[PDB]
């Protein structure tokens, strides 16, 4: 009665937001430092968990 | 093997989206520009591990 | 039964945020005087605890 359970999980990589979902919640958040690139605007090549 | 399915895990393409994820899915950032978060739908949701 | 416990701790110094973790988290905040440099944008040489 100490058993096992298998579960497959799924993660997307490099996928891409639909046209409507590319907004930001507010004008300033996750803002880059003043003269910087804003890496949040390029396509995601990574995934975190 | 029955349901023919695989479950999402909480994962973000950003560290700062993933930081929103902790504390549950209320205020989690589900998209920021091209970055996306996916919260946990899985038999393990609501558990600790 | 009044015992003792030895714990080694760890602190980083002078390290540097990863590329994606170098963001403001909101536009205005920890904002310097309107005239000044905003030291928050340089590398940390110090540590506070």
């Amino acid at each position: 009665l100490v058993g096992a359970m298998d579960l497959t999980f799924v993660l997307p990589l490099g996928l891409f937001n639909p046209a409507m979902e590319r907004f930001a919640a507010h004008a300033g958040d996750l803002v880059p430092a003043p003269g910087h690139p804003e890496p949040r605007a390029f396509p995601p090549r990574q995934l975190f968990f | 093997g029955l349901f023919q399915e695989a479950y999402p895990i909480t994962c973000a393409s950003d560290p700062a989206l993933l930081r929103s994820a902790r504390d549950g899915e209320a205020h989690a950032r589900e998209t920021h520009f091209t970055q996306y978060l996916i919260y946990d739908a899985s038999p393990l949701k609501g558990l600790s591990l």
